[PDB]
C-alpha cells in the first residue's frame, strides 16, 4: 500500500467532513431565514380557495347525493349563474428568485474550488473500489504521479463525495424534507381547465350500495371499555 | 530547494590523508595549511578544526601535490612532478603565481638568501636546477647541474651566506657536490668523494650545523660526517664512543632543522638509530656528543619559536611492539640542551585499536609566562586527525576522521523499532485457538496502551522514526576504515577498523538480515579482498552497534570471485549468501542445515555470471545440487578491440508498480521487464579521435542471450550508465563534435505480454525491441545513479553528478526515446514534449543548492519510507546528505499549511451555525405569532 503522513487524517481528512456536514446545516438556516412568505391580496388567495374547493369535490363528490352535485356543477359550469364567466381579472423579482435558485448548488462548487486550491497536492484517503483510469484527470487534481493507482484521491473530489453522501444523514438528523442539498401564476387558464375537466367529470354517489355492503358484516364493537 | 537550508540535508568537507602540513604561523593566524594524498589543498582553522578555503586539484597523478614549503604568509607548493609551482596567499584563499617549469623529475625543494632575507626559491629536478623569484615568480636562472645524465641529485642547501649547494649520489659509488651563487648562477666549485657504503642521500643522509653533511653508516656502525665548507674528504666516527649503535635490517635516518632559511642550522640533531629508537647530536668543529637518547619512542618532530629550538617526543606511558592502552604522552625537550620542559608533558588515548600514530607536526608559542606552549597535530594510521592542545580540559581540541575522504562501498540500515512500538510485533503471531484467549490479550493491550497514554499526564535510545525517513549508514573506506553515521544529524555512532587491508583492495558490502526480527539482532557482512595476495575474507559485523557478530565467518581457503544475496532466508531470516571460489566451487554463508537444504532444493535456478574484463571474456555457471559449477553460457569480446569497462546490472531491491504504459488509442504497450539483464559497455581499444568507438550489450544473465549489440561510432569514454526497471541510460563523449551524448535505450514488448504469470531467461524466444534517443548534455559527468522508491510509483530521476558538485535531478520522463520528431495527435495524447537534442542544466533543479560536493565519486541512493522521498548521499571528497521529491511530495502535508485559517475556520464557523440556529429558530417563532 502506501505509507501516507498521518498528519494528513487530522488536518485534510476530518476537517473536510466537518466543514461540509457544517456548511449544510449554514445552507439550510441561510434558506430558513431568507424565505418571506410574498404578500397575497384578497383575490388571488380566495380564487386559489375557490378552485381548492374545486378540486376536492371533484376528488370526492361521491359521498354527496346526486342533486347537490349537479347543483354544485350549475353553480360552477353554466352561463346562467354567472360564476366561471364572470371571474377573471431586470425586474426585482427575477433577480431574486433566480438567486434564490442559484445559492442551492453554487455555494457548494465555491466550497469545492476554495478547497481544492487550499489542500491542493495531497493524498487524502484511498477509495476502496477500483475506479477506471479515465477517471484520473478529476480525482487526482493537483498530483504528478502517472502510474498511482485510480482508487487514491485527493481533497476537491473527497470533498465531494462527502457532499454528495450527507445528504441523508441532513435528512436524519435536520428534519424530514430538509433544504439542504444538492440537487398558480394564471387563474384565468386555470378556470377554463376547471371548467372543461369538471364538465368532463361524472357522477357516482357512493351511498347507493352502503347499506347492503354495511349489512352483510356483523359491527364491531369489542373494546368498548 | 524550496529555500528550507539545512532542514534535512548535511554535508562534510574531508581532505584525505596528510601528505605535507604545515603548523607555522602567526599566533594570531591560527590557520594550518595541509596538502593531502587527495590532491587537495586546503587550511584548517586552528581552534576549531574546519575548513577555511579549500582547492581540490586532478583527480589522477597528474596533479600530485610532491612538496610543500611555508614562507611568511603564503605557502608555496609543487605539483605534476615539478611540472607547476604555484603560491598561494594563506589569508585570502587564492593563488599569487602559477609557474609551468621544464621536463625532469623534481627530487629537492628549498629556499635561498642573499644576505639577511629570503627572496628566492631552489627547486632541483635530476637534470637541472632553477631560482625562481618570490614576488612574481620569473625564472632567475637555470643552471644544467654537470655530469648529471648518470648522478642523481638529492637535496639543495643554501643560507644567509648568497651560495647554493648542491648534492648527488650514485648508489653504492661516489657522490658529487656543486658549489653555485646566488648572484649569477655559475658553478663555484664542484667536489667527489667517494662513499661505497651509501644507497641513497634523501632517505638516509642530512646535514646540520653549517652545511655538515652526516651521513649514518650502519657497515661499520659509524656516523660519516663531511665539513662541507672546507674539508674535502670524509672522516668518520664510529657510535661506540658514543654508546650508540644501529639496528639490524633497517635504514637508520637523521632529521636537522633551519629555522629560516637564512640562518644556519641548528647544531643539534636528531639521528634515528631504529624504530622505536632516537638520539640527540650535537656535532661542534670535526667531533659531535650525545645530548639525550629517546628509547621506545615512535615519532619526534622539531618547531622554533623565534629564537629557540624546541624538540617533541611522542612515547606510551608504558610499553607492553604496540603499546599499553593506546595512551600516547608527548613531551617537549629543549635543543640547546637534551632537558625535558617542566609541565608539558600531554597525554592522549587513541579510541581505536591497532592503530598507531604515523605523523607528528608541532606548533609553538610563547604563553603568558615565557614558558614554551605547544599544540600538536597527530595523524594516526588510520587517517585520523588530532589536534592536542597543553591544557587539561579536552585534550582533544577537534578530532578529524579525514578517512571518510575515500568511501568505497556504503549501505544505509533502517534503525530498530521504537519502544512504544515493539510489542505490537510480539502479541501478533500467537493464534490462539478459543477467541476468549484472543479477547484477553486485546483487552490487556488496550489497558497497556490506555495506562501508557495516561502515564503522559544517542546509540543507547536509537529508535526508528515514524517515516522510517531516518537510517543509519554503514560506511566502508578503503583505508579499511568501518563508520556508522546517522542519516539526520550526520553524526558518527561507532566506528571500526580492519587491520591490514590495502589500498587496492575490493568491497563488498551485504544487508544480510534487517531489524525487521527484533528477538534477532540485524546483521551485515562486508568482504575484503587484497588484490596483490588475492585472498579474500568475510567480516561479519552487526550494522547499528558495530561489534562483530559472534557468528565466526568461514575461513575462504582459495581466491573467490564473486558473491550472490539470494532472496532465500534462513530460519533466523538470513538471506543467504554464496560465494564462488578459483576453483569455480560454492561456499555458502551461514551455510546451515536448513540453508543448504533449501538451496539444494532449489539449486538449478541460481546462476552465476563471472566478467573477466582482462581476457575480455564472460562466463555463466549454473547451481549444482552437490554446490558445484558448469560451465552453462560463454561469450568473449575479443580484447583486442573492445576492453570491458562497466556491467551495471539492474539493482535487485527495486519494485515495478506499472508493467505496461498507456499508448493512448486505449491500448497499453508492454514493456520487457526482463530481471537477469546485464548491461556490459565496452571501449574501443583504439584510442583515435575519428576510429574510437563504444559498445554496449544487453546480454541476458541466464541464456547468454545478446538481446542488444548496439556500437555508437566516433565516441571515447569515459561512460557512465545507469540500468533500471527497463531502461539503460550511458553518457559518454562524443570526439567528432566534442560533447557530451547521453543515449537512452528502451526495451519494449509487443502489444501483447508473451507470459504474466512468471518470468523465465529460458523461455523468452521473442526479442524484445529497443527504442534509442541521443540527447546533448551541456556538461561534463562525475556519478549517475537513479532515484528509487519503495514500489516505483513516484517518477524516476537521474541524479547527474557535474564537475562544479551539484546534482542535477534529470526526468527521466524528458529522456523517453518515443519523442517523436514531429507532434502529431497521439503524442498529444500521450502528450509526449517534441524531441529536443539539447537538454538544459538549469540551476534551479540542483537537489543541492551551493553544497557542492567536489570530486564526486558516487550517488546513493535509497527507498526509505514513504513514496514520495529518497534518501541520497552523495559521496566523494565531500560526503552530503539529503531527501529528494521527484513527485513534489504528494503524500505528506506541506510545510506551509495554514492551521490559523482551517482552524480559525472551524472555531468561527461552529459559532456561526450556533448564532444562524438561534436566528432560525427566533424567525420561525415570530413567523408563526406574526
Ligand atoms: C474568519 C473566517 C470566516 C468565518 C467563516 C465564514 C462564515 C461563512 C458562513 C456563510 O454564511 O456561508 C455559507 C454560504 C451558504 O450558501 P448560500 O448562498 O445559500 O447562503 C448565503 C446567502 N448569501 C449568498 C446572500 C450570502 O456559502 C458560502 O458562501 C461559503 C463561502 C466560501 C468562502 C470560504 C471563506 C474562506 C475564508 C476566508
Ligand atoms: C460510526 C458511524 C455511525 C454514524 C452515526 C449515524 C447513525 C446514528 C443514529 C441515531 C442514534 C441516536 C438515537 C437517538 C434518538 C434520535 C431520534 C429520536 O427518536 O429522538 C427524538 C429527538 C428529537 O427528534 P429529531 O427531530 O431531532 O429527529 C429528526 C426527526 N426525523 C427522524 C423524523 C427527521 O432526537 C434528539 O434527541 C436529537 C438528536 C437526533 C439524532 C442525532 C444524531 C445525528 C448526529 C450526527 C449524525 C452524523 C453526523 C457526524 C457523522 C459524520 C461522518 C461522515
Ligand atoms: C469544532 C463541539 C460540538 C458542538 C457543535 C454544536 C454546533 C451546532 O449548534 O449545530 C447543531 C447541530 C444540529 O442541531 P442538534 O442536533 O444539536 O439539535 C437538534 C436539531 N434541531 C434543533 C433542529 C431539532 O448539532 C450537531 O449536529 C452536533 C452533533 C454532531
Ligand atoms: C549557501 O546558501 C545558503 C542559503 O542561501 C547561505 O546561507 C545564507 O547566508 C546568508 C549570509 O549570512 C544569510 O543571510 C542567510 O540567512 C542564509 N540562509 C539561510 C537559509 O539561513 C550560505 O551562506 C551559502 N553559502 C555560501 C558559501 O555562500
Ligand atoms: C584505556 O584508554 C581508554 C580510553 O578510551 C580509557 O577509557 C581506559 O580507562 C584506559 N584503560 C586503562 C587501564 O588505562
Amino acid at each position: 500500500e502506501l505509507l501516507l503522513d498521518s498528519n494528513i487524517r487530522l488536518w485534510v481528512v476530518l476537517p473536510i467532513v466537518i466543514i461540509t456536514f457544517f456548511v449544510g446545516m449554514i445552507r439550510h438556516y441561510v434558506s430558513i431565514l431568507l424565505q418571506s412568505d410574498k404578500k397575497l391580496t384578497q383575490e388571488q388567495v380566495s380564487d386559489s380557495q375557490v378552485l381548492i374547493r374545486s378540486r376536492v369535490l371533484r376528488e370526492n363528490g361521491k359521498y354527496i347525493p346526486k342533486q347537490s352535485f349537479l347543483t354544485r356543477k350549475y353553480y360552477f359550469n353554466n352561463p346562467e349563474d354567472g360564476f366561471f364567466k364572470k371571474t377573471k381579472r431586470d425586474p426585482t423579482m427575477l433577480t431574486d428568485m433566480m438567486k434564490g435558485n442559484v445559492t442551492n448548488v453554487l455555494p457548494m462548487i465555491l466550497i469545492g474550488g476554495w478547497i481544492n486550491m487550499t489542500f491542493s497536492g495531497f493524498v487524502t484517503t484511498k477509495v476502496p473500489f477500483p475506479l477506471t483510469l479515465r477517471f484520473k484527470p478529476m480525482l487526482q487534481q493537483g498530483i504528478e504521479l502517472l502510474t498511482l493507482d485510480a482508487s487514491w484521491v485527493s481533497s476537491a473530489s473527497w470533498y465531494f463525495l462527502n457532499v454528495f453522501g450527507l445528504r441523508s444523514i441532513y435528512s436524519l438528523i435536520l428534519g424530514q424534507d430538509n433544504a439542504a442539498d444538492q440537487s398558480p401564476a394564471d387563474t384565468n387558464k386555470a378556470f377554463k381547465t376547471e371548467w372543461e375537466a369538471l364538465e368532463l367529470t361524472d357522477h357516482q354517489w357512493a351511498l347507493d350500495d352502503v347499506e347492503e355492503e354495511l349489512m352483510a358484516k356483523d359491527l364491531h364493537f369489542e373494546g368498548m371499555f | 530547494y524550496e529555500d528550507q537550508v539545512g532542514k534535512f540535508d548535511w554535508r562534510q568537507q574531508y581532505v584525505g590523508k596528510v601528505k605535507f602540513a604545515s603548523l607555522e604561523f602567526s599566533p594570531g593566524s591560527k590557520k594550518l595549511v595541509v596538502a593531502t594524498e587527495k590532491n587537495v589543498i586546503a587550511a584548517l582553522n586552528s581552534r576549531t578544526g574546519e575548513i577555511l578555503w579549500r582547492h581540490v586539484d586532478k583527480g589522477t597523478a597528474e596533479g600530485a601535490v610532491d612538496a610543500m614549503l611555508l614562507h611568511g604568509q603564503d605557502v608555496i607548493t609543487v605539483s605534476n612532478g615539478g611540472r607547476i609551482m604555484r603560491s598561494w596567499e594563506t589569508n585570502i584563499g587564492g593563488l599569487n603565481w602559477e609557474i609551468t617549469l621544464d621536463s625532469g623529475s623534481f627530487q629537492a625543494l628549498g629556499l635561498v638568501g642573499l644576505q639577511e632575507s629570503v627572496r628566492y626559491i631552489a627547486v632541483l629536478k635530476k637534470t637541472t636546477l632553477a631560482l625562481h623569484h618570490l614576488s612574481s615568480g620569473h625564472l632567475k636562472w637555470v643552471e644544467h647541474l654537470p655530469e648529471s645524465d648518470s648522478i642523481h641529485y638529492q637535496m639543495v642547501y643554501s643560507y644567509g651566506s648568497g651560495v647554493v649547494w648542491a648534492l648527488g649520489v650514485v648508489p653504492f659509488s661516489h657522490v658529487n657536490i656543486v658549489k653555485f651563487n646566488v648572484e649569477d648562477g655559475e658553478i663555484v666549485q664542484q667536489v667527489r668523494v667517494s662513499t661505497p657504503w651509501l644507497q641513497h642521500l634523501s632517505g638516509a643522509c642530512g646535514v646540520v650545523d653549517e652545511a655538515v653533511l652526516v651521513c649514518p653508516d650502519p657497515s661499520s656502525r659509524s656516523l660519516q660526517t663531511l665539513a662541507l665548507e672546507t674539508e674535502w674528504e670524509l672522516r668518520q666516527i664510529p657510535l661506540q664512543s658514543l654508546d650508540l649503535e644501529f639496528g639490524s635490517g633497517f635504514q637508520p635516518r637523521v632529521l636537522p632543522t633551519q629555522p629560516n632559511p637564512v640562518d644556519a642550522s641548528r647544531a643539534q640533531f636528531f639521528l634515528h638509530l631504529s624504530p622505536s629508537h632516537y638520539a640527540l647530536l650535537q656535532y661542534h668543529y670535526g667531533t659531535l656528543s650525545l645530548l639525550k637518547n629517546f628509547p621506545q619512542t615512535a615519532l619526534v618532530s622539531f618547531a622554533t619559536t623565534g629564537e629557540k629550538t624546541v624538540a617533541a617526543v611522542m612515547a606510551c606511558r608504558n610499553e607492553v611492539l604496540a603499546c599499553f592502552n593506546q595512551t600516547y604522552t608527548i613531551n617537549l625537550y629543549l635543543v640547546e640542551t637534551g632537558r625535558r620542559l617542566l609541565d608539558t608533558t600531554i597525554t592522549f588515548s587513541l579510541e581505536q585499536s591497532g592503530t598507531r600514530p604515523e605523523r607528528l607536526y608541532i606548533q609553538v608559542f610563547l604563553k603568558k609566562d615565557d614558558s614554551v606552549g605547544y599544540r600538536a597535530l597527530v595523524q594516526t594510521e588510520d587517517h585520523l586527525l588530532l589536534f592536542l592542545q597543553q591544557l587539561a580540559g579536552k585534550v582533544v581540541l577537534w578530532s578529524r576522521e579525514e578517512s571518510l575522504a575515500e568511501v568505497v562501498c556504503l549501505e544505509m540500515v533502517d534503525l530498530p523499532l521504537t519502544g512504544a512500538q515493539a510489542e505490537l510485533e510480539g502479541e501478533f503471531g500467537k493464534k490462539a485457538d478459543g477467541l476468549l484467549g484472543m479477547f484477553l490479550k486485546r483487552l490487556s493491550s488496550q489497558l497497556i496502551l490506555l495506562q501508557a497514554w495516561t502515564s503522559h499526564l544517542n546509540i543507547d535510545t536509537l529508535a526508528r522514526d515514524e517515516f522510517n525517513l531516518q537510517k543509519m549508514m554503514v560506511m566502508v573506506t578503503a583505508s579499511g576504515k568501518l563508520f556508522g553515521i546517522e542519516s539526520s544529524s550526520g553524526t558518527i555512532l561507532w566506528k571500526q577498523y580492519l587491520p591490514n587491508v590495502k589500498p587496492d583492495s575490493s568491497f563488498k558490502l551485504m544487508v544480510q538480515r534487517t531489524t525487521a526480527h527484533f528477538p534477532h539482532p540485524p546483521q551485515c557482512t562486508l568482504l575484503v579482498k587484497d588484490k596483490e595476495s588475492g585472498m579474500s575474507s568475510l567480516y561479519v559485523f552487526n550494522p547499528i552497534f558495530g561489534k562483530w557478530s559472534q557468528v565466526a565467518p568461514p575461513v575462504l581457503k582459495r581466491p573467490i570471485l564473486q558473491s550472490l544475496l539470494l532472496p532465500v532466508m534462513d530460519q533466523d531470516y538470513a538471506k543467504v549468501l554464496l560465494l564462488i571460489d578459483d576453483e569455480y566451487k560454492v561456499t555458502a554463508f551461514p551455510a546451515t542445515r536448513n540453508v543448504l537444504r533449501q538451496l539444494h532444493e532449489l539449486a538449478p535456478s541460481i546462476f552465476f555470471y563471472l566478467v573477466d574484463a582482462e581476457q575480455g571474456r564472460l562466463c555463466g555457471y549454473r547451481l549444482r545440487k552437490d554446490l558445484t559449477t558448469e560451465l552453462s553460457w560463454e561469450l568473449t569480446i575479443p580484447p583486442e578491440v573492445q576492453r570491458i569497462v562497466k556491467v551495471k546490472g539492474k539493482r535487485s531491491s527495486e519494485h515495478v508498480h506499472s508493467q505496461g504504459r498507456v499508448m493512448g488509442d486505449r491500448s497499453v504497450l508492454y514493456k520487457s521487464l526482463n530481471p537477469n539483464l546485464l548491461a556490459v559497455v565496452t571501449e574501443s581499444t583504439d584510442a583515435h579521435h575519428e576510429r574510437t568507438f563504444i559498445g554496449i550489450f544487453l546480454i541476458d544473465g541466464v541464456t547468454g542471450r545478446i538481446i542488444h549489440s548496439s556500437v555508437q561510432k566516433k565516441a571515447k569514454g569515459p561512460v557512465h550508465i545507469v540500468h533500471s526497471e527497463n531502461w539503460v541510460v550511458y553518457q559518454y563523449w562524443n570526439t567528432k563534435a566534442r560533447r557530451n551524448e547521453f543515449t537512452v535505450l528502451e526495451l519494449y514488448e509487443g502489444t501483447e505480454q508473451y507470459n504474466a504469470t512468471a518470468f523465465s531467461s529460458l523461455d523468452r524466444p521473442q526479442l524484445p525491441q529497443v527504442l534509442q534517443q541521443s540527447y546533448i548534455f551541456p556538461s561534463s559527468i562525475s556519478a549517475m545513479e537513479a532515484t528509487i522508491t519503495e514500489r516505483g510509483i513516484t517518477s524516476r530521476h537521474l541524479l547527474i553528478g557535474l564537475p562544479s558538485g551539484a546534482i542535477l535531478s534529470l526526468p527521466k520522463a524528458l529522456l523517453d526515446p518515443r519523442r517523436p520528431e514531429i507532434p502529431t495527435e497521439q503524442s498529444r495524447e500521450e502528450n509526449l514534449i517534441p524531441y529536443s537534442p539539447d537538454v538544459q542544466i538549469h540551476a534551479e533543479r540542483f537537489i543541492n543548492y551551493n553544497q557542492t560536493v567536489s570530486r564526486m565519486r558516487g550517488i546513493y541512493t535509497a527507498p526509505s519510507g514513504l513514496e514520495s522521498t529518497c534518501l541520497v548521499v552523495a559521496y566523494g571528497l565531500d560526503i552530503y546528505q539529503t531527501r529528494v521529491y521527484p513527485s513534489k511530495q504528494f503524500d505528506v502535508l506541506k510545510d506551509d499549511y495554514d492551521y490559523v485559517l482551517i482552524s480559525s475556520v472551524l472555531f468561527g464557523l461552529v459559532f456561526a451555525t450556533m448564532i444562524t440556529k438561534r436566528l432560525a429558530q427566533v424567525k420561525l417563532l415570530n413567523r408563526a405569532w406574526r
